């Protein structure tokens, strides 16, 4: 959502922290864009310990959704 | 108990002592299902990448098929490491 | 299974390997009607 | 040959051999044979 | 996140048909006492499903958080659609089908939940056998 320049009246600063929660969040939509495809003992590529370690990795963020869902958006 | 035709006759097809020792050597038990195939030895088409997806694609459609035969394979997808030693004969033949 | 029930029943050339037959038929008919009143007094986990 | 599993399985990825004994070969699957032995009687003379 | 639901509700119409060819009787004994446990697993989903249906008239259902709900639940419905495939193989019948659901009485080993339904399918299949 980067409204370079005017926008609205908001300056540089807020780009610069905005565009740290990019980092945490292309991290988040990629990591668990990495973590959500099922393997299924049919990737061909993929011993089954792949498996057991994706679930996990799921299951952290798992942890993590509940973690942001439960915020109060009240807060600055 | 039938060796006359796939033993003896099939040791008599070679075109090369072990002229009946062969058939002692390949002497097969008819009571048994024991192959020694595994799901790794399914990677040995892939060194044949002519055409892959139509050499990948065959082997599901062999087991759909309805006979139990397609599992002692795994050594003759292999087959012979000496160059050509079985496939270029077809074309002597042929003449 | 009511109108092949009674329409061999009905048949007295049948015999007796057939109306006995029938009978058993009608009989289980007689079992089925059970239930249909219990769907009934149920409205009066089933979704 | 003559047969699905016999034709078209000997001919799938390289392929190649002679066709009566092709058909003895798969054939032979059916004769319950171990798969290593009868390969290997084959290699020791050709 | 319907195409979430989409393939647990299409995995049961996979198996309400299994129970309206392979119980009808030209199939083989075998096959048809298959057929008797998959009724038995028809209802048993339905029943799963009648815990969730009545829900729309109180709103206790969302849409992310039902794949929650269905993420333990498939394992009693989404095991049966690989065994139409163990016996629609060539029509597969007798010991020479029993054999392939003897080896699949043992075949998921990491999630270990599919190999309940091919073993309780086993002890009612071969029974007659």
């Amino acid at each position: 959502k980067r409204g370079v320049h005017v926008s609205g009246a908001s300056p540089e600063s807020i780009s610069s922290l905005l565009s740290e929660v990019a980092e945490y969040g292309t991290c988040y939509t990629r990591l668990s864009h990495f973590s959500l495809q099922p393997v299924l003992d049919s990737l061909y590529s993929k011993g089954l310990v792949f498996q057991a370690f994706t679930s996990g990795l799921r299951r952290y963020l798992q942890y993590y959704r509940a973690c942001v869902l439960s915020t109060p958006p009240t807060l600055s | 108990r039938i060796h006359h035709d796939v033993n003896e006759l099939l040791s008599l097809l070679r075109v090369h002592a072990e002229v009946y020792i062969d058939l002692l050597q390949k002497n097969r038990t008819p009571y048994v299902t024991t192959t020694v195939s595994a799901h790794s030895a399914k990677v040995k088409i892939a060194e044949f990448s002519r055409t892959p997806e139509d050499f990948l694609k065959k082997y599901d459609e062999l087991k759909s098929k309805n006979t139990r035969n397609l599992d002692p394979l795994v050594y003759l997808l292999s087959k012979l490491t000496e160059d050509k030693e079985t496939l270029q004969y077809l074309q002597q033949n042929a003449k | 299974i009511r109108r092949y029930t009674d329409q061999r029943s009905l048949d007295r050339s049948f015999g007796l390997v057939g109306q006995s037959f029938c009978a058993a038929l009608h009989q289980e008919l007689r079992e089925y009607y059970r239930l249909l009143s219990v769907l009934h007094s149920q409205l009066q986990s089933l979704t | 040959t003559e047969e699905m599993e016999l034709y078209e399985l000997a001919q799938a990825a390289g392929g190649g051999i002679d066709p009566d004994v092709f058909k003895i070969l798969v054939d032979l699957l059916k004769l319950n044979v171990a798969p290593l032995a009868v390969f290997q009687m084959l290699k020791s003379m050709c | 996140l319907v195409h979430r639901i989409l393939p647990v509700a299409a995995s049961y119409s996979a198996v309400t048909r299994f129970i309206e060819e392979k119980s009808s009787f030209e199939y083989g004994q075998v096959n048809h006492a298959l057929a008797a446990a998959m009724r038995t697993l028809v209802k048993e989903h339905l029943i799963l499903v009648s815990q969730l249906e009545q829900l729309h008239r109180q709103g206790l259902l969302s849409l992310q958080k039902l794949w929650f709900y269905i993420q333990p639940a498939m394992r009693t419905m989404d095991i049966l659609a690989s065994l139409a495939t163990s016996v629609d193989k060539g029509e597969c019948l007798g010991g020479s089908t029993l054999s392939l659901l003897h080896d699949r009485s043992f075949s998921y080993t990491g999630d270990s939940q599919a190999q309940e339904l091919c073993l309780y399918l086993t002890k009612a299949a071969s029974a007659p056998y």
